[PDB]
């Protein structure tokens, strides 16, 4: 093991469970909203990675204020997870480096 | 809401002739339209889904095509077995809207 | 305590009302502007989360000068926030991997 | 060498493959869907880009599922890249701050 | 001083040039092309930071070859530089904790 | 700027029937639509806002639907109390624009 390395793992399983239950939430929240386009399951957890990785598109979103919520929830699990990552990167070279440096 | 028309009404053709109903959305819909087929005194029965995906248990010679705003429904050799009204239902935006429906005619 | 977390905190403080001021004054910037879509309060909040996660998806986005000033500070502040994070998360990482190294 | 700056090294390097790769397979998964404007050759090249920064505008995107799995694949290279990078640069910040300390 | 600031500055610096000669050039490249919106100087370099910020709503995007260029351009200058903030940043939450811990 | 366009301009029913007011405009502008009531000599009434959202304090025979371009106010069971002039309203894009009107008549 290893915290950091143990820490992108779980944010992996958690996000992969976020922009599920996302989708899920998401079609649940925006039908009955009349126009909305966010209202199938497939598509709607494309429209959740889509959301999680900030390229959001524009070929769909949110329309409701649950469907936003959910978004948001969404937004800050992809960020939070890809950052974590980044995170548990540097820790690794920053260890790795100071090797190299026989510290 | 999303309007769907489905235009003409009535389809008279000859047994054997290719056959085309149509059906036009108030927006472009991508590809969200699917077809039913209903016989008289019947309950309506999925033929096409996405405007252009087959259903497992439809004769081979029903076939759909189009995108955006104009959709069309085709039956290859029409024959006695085809008569019934058609209605084409969109699923892109919410409500969920279904065409008025043509009727075919041997 | 520990300073990493307490920038985090302050950080989200901060977000929380740059993205509330950001709602407010979008609506300020952006109402008198012909053809303006960025003009209600509530879902001009929503126009702030989405803008500062840049994830931006063009249901909405400014057309003033001002409104796209607005525009520039939320971005800066969601993406500092979020990166102030990221920082904070490798600078406990890296704290807790020395401590497996008995460093 | 090092291996934080081998890292960046491959990781653009396996990043320029897979948003060719990337270009390649979304035309090939993408014609024969009505309607799709992810079709040609150069401009899903651009695409690959804007959708592996995250920058996502919405001139182009994947309608299928195959060009929505390719999508997905693109857009963690950029983001595994770019931050594979920023962790990098971190790693050697810090390794150069522990000399201006005489650490 | 301290090299991770420096760096952070420099990067600052470069930017605001990146996304200057960014929306200039964008504007020379994309005049010509039939129906390219990215062709008045002040809106292109609204343009140009909503770009490097990855916010992409999709107002305005380059159409022809040199414009995408000039994008992809301003795309890196915008991550490598926020991305090389959040590097400096960890780097100074990391020397800090140290002393915390008085090492 | 939006244009609202509401016919017909005036709406003759017999009292009870289901009637049906309309609004349409000149580009999508979601459900950003508003209903306003204004019986002769008084001021305007806010009736159904986002397009179907209801009022509280207005008589449960009041709806409203649609959604894009076209949009309409319904009332199940006409009376006495409701003839006056109903305008559309939209907020959508800026400038905030009105419905030219149509009158109910019984
Ligand atoms: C304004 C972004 As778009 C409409 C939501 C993305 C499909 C048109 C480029
Ligand atoms: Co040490
Ligand atoms: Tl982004
Ligand atoms: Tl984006
Ligand atoms: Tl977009
Ligand atoms: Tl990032």
């Amino acid at each position: 093991s290893a915290l950091h390395w143990r820490a992108a793992g779980a944010a992996t399983v958690l996000l992969v469970i976020v922009l599920l239950a996302g989708s899920y939430l998401a079609v649940l929240a925006e039908r009955g909203a009349p126009g909305a386009q966010l209202i199938t399951y497939p598509r709607a957890l494309w429209w959740s990675v889509e959301t999680a990785t900030t390229v959001g598109y524009g070929d769909l979103y949110p329309v409701t204020l649950w469907g936003r919520c959910v978004a948001v929830v969404v937004m800050v699990a992809g960020i939070t997870s890809f950052g974590l990552v980044t995170a548990a990167l540097a820790t690794w070279f920053v260890g790795r480096e100071q090797e190299r440096r026989g510290h | 809401d999303i309007l769907l028309t489905q235009s003409p009404a009535i389809l008279s053709v000859s047994p054997g002739e290719r056959v085309s109903f149509s059906c036009r959305a108030s927006q472009s819909i991508g590809t969200d339209i699917h077809w039913y087929q209903q016989r008289t005194n019947g309950s309506p029965r999925l033929l096409i889904k996405y405007a252009s995906e087959s259903i497992s248990g439809i004769p081979s010679r029903f076939s759909g095509s189009g995108s955006g705003t104009d959709f069309t429904l085709s039956i290859n050799s029409v024959e006695s077995e085809d008569i019934a009204n058609y209605y084409c239902q969109q699923s892109n935006r919410w409500p969920f809207t279904f065409g008025s429906g043509t009727k075919l005619e041997i």
